């Protein structure tokens, strides 16, 4: 034979997925969006009442 | 219905407290213009 | 301090070589990974045999290649103070000058590579004004060496004179003591002619390099060295990697006084007829590309020897030289005196690869990047602006990413007049 | 080749292209329908 042709390298962009994680608690937790940027690099929290007895 | 979908949501940070709505899905309409075959029949009443 | 807006134009440049050079724009997405290199095959040459019974003498196939790559951007980064009236006044004309100087850089690079990697060398022991019709002798010598080596010239040919020798040729024409069409044109205008001695484009180029005399004396070859036309070779890991067909590393007695672009020839070694493999009467000429180590050089035509015995027949089918190196043969220099170079080439010998700079991406916020067509030459670059207040200024950058490549260094040539002493 | 990759590339290009006009339109809708004040960045105690 001896075909001293021309050698290339082929990289195909069909990826091989490996990771698949499940997130069952963060979807269950309720999200709240405060309009208060004072929770910045500071210790200003928000105070909410507790059910009265 | 069990596998909840997710997509780029466009109502980011609804602000005061409960975010409420979630579950974003997208529908993608695409238009393809091409030549497809048509048949020329003969109408039994009149014309083609 | 009265001042006007009429600008005194002072310089005007012409860039013919970068116009004649073909420009190549390969896909950037693939070039990002291929390491800014792309390989091209070389026209195949086949062996032949004689006789009826030729069992076990069947050959294989061997197709060589060359590689074309690119260097680094060429920029005009400058900074604009927003309060200096003399900076506010000159900004747009500075952009214009940036475009002009970028084009000038491109064509200067083309000229330098053509002069420093041209294998064909046409020397003369006297200047071009010495005898009559010796400018035509130069151009016809270039034509003849190309014809005899049987190089492809289908796209065209070009011969660039420097202004000195262009005027010498014009003087030769007007001293003819007659006036027809050629001498009358050379008198009324400086132009000798558009075609001379078979070249279909004879121009003058204001920025051809001057090739310095080499200090080398008495250099000989160390050991017999046979070079084999190969398309790939195994590396240390077993991977097959490609080989450029346009280089050969030669181990000499001492490479002192040898620099990039020097022209050499080995005694006894003769050219070949390429396709027909018939020896010529002219010594093979080579151009040293890189002086690696203190006893090695890299000459741009590979000296494949016809009489070589260690070559497979398909490899011998690529011979461009009658005999190999003989461990004692004298490599004699060809540029023995400083002289500006006239440069001839086939139009398909030099190309200009070009790439984009995607600075308009959404990654580069704050910057405004637009396209910027370089005039004269057919190239595109980026024009990027980014303001500043760490110095209360603004930065402007015109960038251009290209690279010249001599795909056929054996089709380029250099004319060296006055190579005496 | 991947249908998901192609569709998402088109959507990503469109979303990035129409970023500023959408932001201004949303701000105008919020201004005209909900409120004309922003307490978000007020560092005041």
């Amino acid at each position: 034979a001896l075909n001293e042709g021309q050698i290339v390298t082929l990289a195909v962009d069909e990826i091989i997925e490996t990771i698949s994680a499940i997130t069952p608690m963060a979807q269950k937790a309720k999200k709240y969006t405060p309009p208060a940027a004072s929770m910045q690099r500071s210790s200003n929290t928000i105070w909410m009442p507790v059910e009265q007895e | 219905a069990d596998d909840i979908p997710s997509f780029q949501n466009p109502n980011d940070w609804v602000f005061p407290w409960l975010t409420q709505d979630t579950i974003q899905i997208a529908e993608f309409y695409e238009v393809v213009e091409k030549k497809e075959t048509a048949f020329i029949y003969q109408d039994p009443v009149t014309g083609e | 301090t009265l001042a006007v807006d009429e600008i005194i134009e002072t310089i005007s440049a012409i860039t013919p070589m970068a116009q004649k050079a073909k420009k190549y724009t390969p896909p950037a997405a693939s070039m990002q990974r291929s390491s800014n290199t792309i390989w091209m095959p070389v026209e195949q040459e086949s062996p032949t045999q004689e006789g009826w019974d030729l069992t076990d003498k069947a050959t294989g196939l061997l197709e060589l290649n060359v590689a074309v790559n690119m260097g680094e951007p060429d920029n005009d980064f400058f900074q604009l103070r927003a309060d200096d009236l003399r900076d506010e006044t000159a900004y747009r004309r500075r952009i214009q000058s940036a475009a002009r100087k970028l084009a000038n850089n491109v064509e200067l690079k083309v000229a330098n590579m053509a002069a420093e990697m041209g294998s064909l060398v046409i020397t003369s022991p006297d200047a071009i004004g010495t005898n009559t019709a010796d400018a035509w002798n130069f151009v016809a010598d270039a034509e003849e060496i190309m014809f005899s080596r049987e190089l492809n010239r289908d796209m065209g040919t070009s011969y660039f004179f420097n202004p000195q020798d262009y005027k010498k040729a014009g003087y030769d024409l007007t001293k003819r003591d007659i006036f027809g069409r050629i001498p009358e044109e050379a008198y009324r205008d400086g132009t000798i002619q558009r075609q001379v001695a078979g070249f279909d484009d004879v121009l003058r180029s204001p920025k051809l390099p001057v090739l310095t005399k080499s200090t080398a004396t008495g250099i000989t070859v160390s050991g017999a060295q046979s070079f084999k036309p190969v398309a790939w070779q195994l590396d240390n890991d077993g991977n097959k990697v490609n080989v450029d067909n346009r280089f050969a590393t030669v181990t000499l007695s001492a490479t002192t006084g040898m620099k990039r672009g020097d022209k050499i020839s080995f005694a006894g070694v003769k050219f070949l007829g390429q396709m027909a493999k018939n020896v010529l009467a002219q010594d093979a000429t080579f151009s040293v590309v890189r002086v690696v180590d203190g006893t090695h050089v890299e000459i741009t035509p590979k000296p494949v020897a016809l009489d070589d015995v260690s070559l497979s027949p398909e490899q011998r089918a690529y011979a461009n030289v009658n005999t190999s190196l003989a461990d004692a043969m004298a490599v004699n220099i060809l540029n023995v005196k400083d002289a500006r170079t006239n440069v001839f080439w086939a139009d398909d010998a030099i190309r200009i690869v070009s790439q984009p700079i995607p600075a308009n991406h959404e990654l580069f916020a704050g910057m405004k990047t637009t396209s910027f067509s370089i005039p004269d030459v057919g190239l595109n670059g980026i024009f990027a602006t980014q303001g500043d207040i760490s110095t209360l200024s603004g930065l402007c950058r015109i960038a251009l990413w290209y690279g010249v490549n001599a795909t056929r260094p054996e089709a380029i040539g250099v004319g060296l007049p006055g190579q005496t002493a | 080749e991947n249908r998901l990759e192609s569709i998402l590339s088109r959507f990503d290009a469109d979303w990035t292209a129409s970023d500023e006009a959408r932001r201004e339109a949303k701000n105008d809708l919020f201004f005209s329908r909900v409120s004309q004040w922003d307490d978000w960045l007020s560092q005041y105690t």
